[PDB]
């Protein structure tokens, strides 16, 4: 398994802050675990330039759809943001705390917006389908009243 | 997490449970665009609801939902709830148990219908019903109380004992904020300000909030007002005309004690409350005298607490400590009560819930609920 | 002493423009034509006419 | 010509003109009209002017704006079909879920139709934000087209309404203390 | 490049009829020599001109060609722009009928409008 | 200052909230200022993330209002069907009642 931005040197079997901002990712195969670190690498402004290049390289390479939503694009930007939080935190823990805190809060905010849309359309078709059941009850009403009109014909 | 929505007929309030204040307030009105073909062309939403409806009040149709405290149309009320949840509360309604409130003695079918519409259409897993006075007493923080409640479309008195309402002693009186606005409009017309349009009528409502107050000794107050300009209080209309009001400021409140000014014959609110406690039992009469609590918009008027204290004491036997209480937030206090009530964890155990909702379903709002 | 005609023209509107028309299928106005809208009135103005400004109800007028 | 509105019998047409037998027909120059058609001499021409021009502006703006939406609703996007699967499955599960609904095959069929429709709506909205971006970028190239509206929000200075201070925590506590409702038995 | 500049300078001055001719020459060269990016662009200007002139069928043909060629080229911004123009031309056609339905403001007219909104298609 | 503001405004801690969005926005911008003063590039890329976030939320808001348009449209269609139901119902039940009682 893989992660395309500066997860460090898988081990097969500040540092507190460097974990806290971003758990060192894991995957396990045949009970043998690769733990891939967030190193204390004090990355550089030039590394920032290189990240910029490599990110736009990825973006065009997949051709992530740009305007409006795009899961691929959003995830790429999440990788960028994760590297930025790493860089700040290794520069200063506190600045990284505030950055990660805001990253989390906005991530929950977008999650809420999605949840809202999902449920709002859920209401929309749930009305549509409740009304369609109501129309099925119309079908019942007309059919049974037609049988009652047969009953009225029998009654005449 | 839980939601609380409330309708003193006049304005409706929407809030997250346990909060010391509701998160939005908006007025009890719905409006549909008058050309449906234009609306479907636009995709502009089904109805304007809440204050923006007022902003558009002339450009579209407007209608009220809960007149005299009772549901006039279900479909409008559900549109209110929809607007409340999405625009004010934003939350998914499916994800948050929700509290809705009703005037007392609501005809039985309305409770069932209301339940059915909430559960089935809005899709929350659990919901509870409360009678407004019951929540307002919860805000006061007694199980044991006689409540005065007046939201601008209705007024009631309600005895409640250890947390239940003794039904027979409940009375209705059809004399509320709207009626007061109309009487005030009439008497100002006699002065010659002649408010009639909806916009002007809203201005009248604002005057009621700004400058009314009860008299104590009404006939003395009236005489002193006639004696001198010193009682005058002036106001300037939005158009910049200045208007001046004397006796009328307290006179308008008098109608509550003095319904003959309205030409209706049931005795004034103080009398009605006395007669209600007389319908209640001497066993509990003392505590009812002990806890007189005022609820809803009309209680907004300054000083009414003292006037009630005097007039009740006079109508009462002079053998108890009468105690009026007018909890400062008394109009919101109805919603505040619900907020704290739903906050109570055990009420989660009270929840009516989907699994019951299939079999036990519409009837349990009668059978399980209070 | 006021005249509505001069006020309305001073706002810029020939009252005759206000009424909905059949489209002149003879010569449907292309955007080049330089009319203010893409096409003249068709939605009835009565839709938008707003009671916000009136001082009196129709019953009051009667 | 004199200012002498009367019926052809010379009765100055009272509301009585709605006769006891009923309304007469149209008389040639009678009309039924909307309020915007007319002013009453007792009302300020200035205000009537303002509201008339406002109405004209609003109607033109609206019918242009809906034609805007129709342009983007026509947007021939079908070749893109990007719909999030998890979201769809979730909203479907929501759709069925809790109500009394008989959920027969007719329901499944309708659900499929609605799903396809919301998929169209989904790409439609995407094309909306594309369109709005494009028109913002190059206005002169299609200046005849309007923008949509633009709107604003101002943070309610507290997220809760004003309701002057009171012992809310103390009242809540007192309610919990006195009440009998703390006991499901 | 000269034909393009000429066309723009004519359109700068409303001499658009001649600009059609120069655009047709430019598109001819760019298509035959397969400068498809510029061929798309010139076709776009042609469509725009016919659109303002009103030949919505012609404009829609030009936009359809431009869009399809760009889709071969996958230059996403060109896809968006050609999509916008094609949609506008189709809409200019479709609006005559839909406007009719909207004004008819009736059970049939509304059922037509809803049917279109769901289908994106006429009766 | 963030926690002071959040308390004094009485922020909605979760879900949508104007207060939270604006406050988080200002403190984000302040930290972008700090970053840029330490390094332009780091802050510039942070700004790019800021843009992507902002347009993303705008997109979701637009998608929501499109959901509202769906809701209104389909409700109006189905309720027009309900009006056709009421139309048939009134005649159907009138005939039922008079035919039964006259019989």
């Amino acid at each position: 398994a893989d992660s395309l931005l500066k997860y460090d040197t898988p081990v097969l079997v500040a540092e507190e802050i460097l974990n806290a901002i971003l758990p060192p990712r894991e995957w396990v195969e045949d009970t043998q675990l690769w733990i891939q670190q967030v190193s204390s690498t004090p990355s550089t402004r030039m590394d920032v330039v290189h990240l910029q290049e490599q990110l736009d390289l990825k973006l065009q390479q997949r051709q992530a759809r740009e305007t409006g939503i795009c899961p691929v694009r959003r995830e790429l930007y999440s990788q960028c943001f994760d590297e930025l939080i790493r860089e700040v935190t290794i520069n200063c823990a506190e600045r990284g705390l505030l950055l990660l805190r805001v990253r989390d809060e906005i991530h929950m905010t977008i999650a809420a917006y999605q949840t809202l849309y999902e449920s709002s359309v859920a209401f929309g078709m749930r009305k549509a389908l409740q009304a369609e059941q109501g129309k099925s009850d119309m079908e019942r009403k007309i059919t049974e009243l037609e049988t009652e009109k047969r009953d009225l014909e029998r009654q005449v | 997490t839980a939601l609380v929505c409330d309708n003193g007929s006049g304005l409706c309030k929407a809030g997250f449970a346990g909060d010391d204040a509701p998160r939005a307030v908006f007025p009890s009105i719905v409006g549909r665009p008058r050309h449906q073909g234009v609306m479907v062309g636009m995709g502009q939403k089904d109805s304007y609801v809440g204050d923006e409806a007022q902003s558009k009040r002339g450009i579209l149709t407007l209608k009220y939902p809960i007149e005299h405290g009772i549901i006039t149309n279900w479909d409008d009320m559900e549109k209110i709830w929809h607007h409340s949840f999405y625009n004010e509360l934003r939350v998914a309604p499916e994800e948050h148990p929700t509290l809705l409130t009703e005037a007392p003695l609501n005809p039985k079918a309305n409770r069932e219908k209301m339940t059915q519409i909430m559960f089935e259409t809005f899709n929350v897993p659990a919901m509870y019903v409360a009678i407004q006075a019951v929540l307002s007493l919860y805000a006061s923080g007694r199980t044991t109380g006689i409540v005065l409640d007046s939201g601008d479309g209705v007024t009631h008195n309600v005895p409640i004992y250890e947390g239940y309402a003794l039904p027979h002693a409940i009375m209705r009186l059809d004399l509320a904020g709207r009626d007061l606005t109309d009487y005030l409009m009439k008497i100002l017309t006699e002065r010659g300000y002649s408010f009639v349009t909806t916009a002007e009528r809203e201005i009248v409502r604002d005057i009621k909030e700004k400058l009314c107050y009860v008299a104590l000794d009404f006939e003395n107050e009236m005489a002193t007002a006639a004696s001198s300009s010193s009682l005058e209080k002036s106001y300037e209309l939005p158009d910049g005309q200045v208007i001046t009001i004397g006796n009328e400021r307290f006179r308008c409140p008098e109608t509550l004690f003095q319904p003959s000014f309205i030409g209706m014959e049931s005795a004034g609110i103080h009398e009605t409350t006395y007669n209600s406690i007389m319908k209640c039992d001497i066993d509990i009469r003392k505590d009812l005298y002990a806890n007189n609590v005022l609820s809803g918009g009309t209680t907004m008027y300054p000083g009414i607490a003292d006037r009630m204290q005097k007039e009740i004491t006079a109508l009462a036997p002079s053998t108890m400590k009468i105690k009026i209480i007018a909890p400062p937030e008394r109009k919101y206090s109805v919603w505040i009560g619900g907020s704290i009530l739903a906050s109570l964890s055990t009420f989660q155990q009270m929840w009516i819930s989907k699994q019951e909702y299939d079999e036990a379903g519409p009837s349990i709002v009668h059978r399980k609920c209070f | 002493r006021l005249d509505i005609e001069q006020l309305l023209t001073s706002e810029g509107i020939d009252s005759n423009k206000l009424m909905p028309r059949h489209p002149d299928l003879q010569h449907p106005q292309t955007i080049e034509q330089g009319r203010d809208p893409l096409f003249p009135i068709y939605l009835p103005l009565k839709v938008f006419d707003n009671e916000e400004f009136d001082c009196r109800t129709p019953t009051e007028w009667l | 010509k004199r200012g002498l509105v009367r019926d052809e019998m010379g009765m100055p047409i009272l509301n009585g003109g709605i006769t006891p037998a009923g309304r007469p027909p149209l008389l040639a120059t009678q009309y039924w009209v909307p309020r915007i058609q007319l002013l009453f001499c007792a009302e300020d021409p200035r205000v009537f002017t303002q509201r008339v021009v406002q109405a004209n502006a609003l109607r033109k703006y609206t019918e242009a704006l809906l034609m805007y939406n129709l342009y983007v609703d026509c947007m021939p996007t079908e070749g893109r079909r990007v719909i999030n699967e998890q979201s769809l499955s979730k909203i479907k599960q929501w759709a069925l879920s809790t109500p009394r609904m008989r959920k027969g095959q007719s329901v499944l069929e309708h659900l499929s139709c609605l799903a396809r429709e919301v998929n169209l709506d989904y790409e439609r909205s995407m094309n909306k934000i594309n369109f709005d971006q494009i028109v913002s970028s190059n206005p002169e190239t299609f200046s005849y087209v309007t923008l949509p509206e633009k709107e604003e929000e101002k943070v309610p200075n507290q997220g809760l309404v004003s309701v002057p201070e009171y012992p809310f925590r103390e009242q809540k506590e007192d309610f919990t203390f006195v009440s009998l409702l703390t006991r499901p038995e | 490049r000269a034909y393009e500049a000429i066309a723009k300078a004519l359109q700068s001055q409303g001499e658009t009829t001649e600009a059609i001719n120069y655009l047709e020459k430019f598109v001819t060269i760019a298509r035959n020599n397969l400068q498809s990016l510029d061929m798309i662009r010139a076709c776009t200007m042609l469509g725009d001109i016919y659109n303002e002139k009103g030949q919505y069928s012609k404009a829609s043909e030009y936009f359809q060609q431009a869009f399809s060629t760009a889709m071969e080229l996958m230059k996403t911004a060109l896809m968006d722009e050609t999509k916008v123009h094609y949609g506008i031309a189709r809409a200019h056609q479709m609006m005559l009928a839909m406007k009719g339905y909207i004004e008819s403001a009736d059970s049939n007219g509304l059922n037509c409008l809803l049917s279109w909104k769901e289908t994106r298609t006429q009766i």
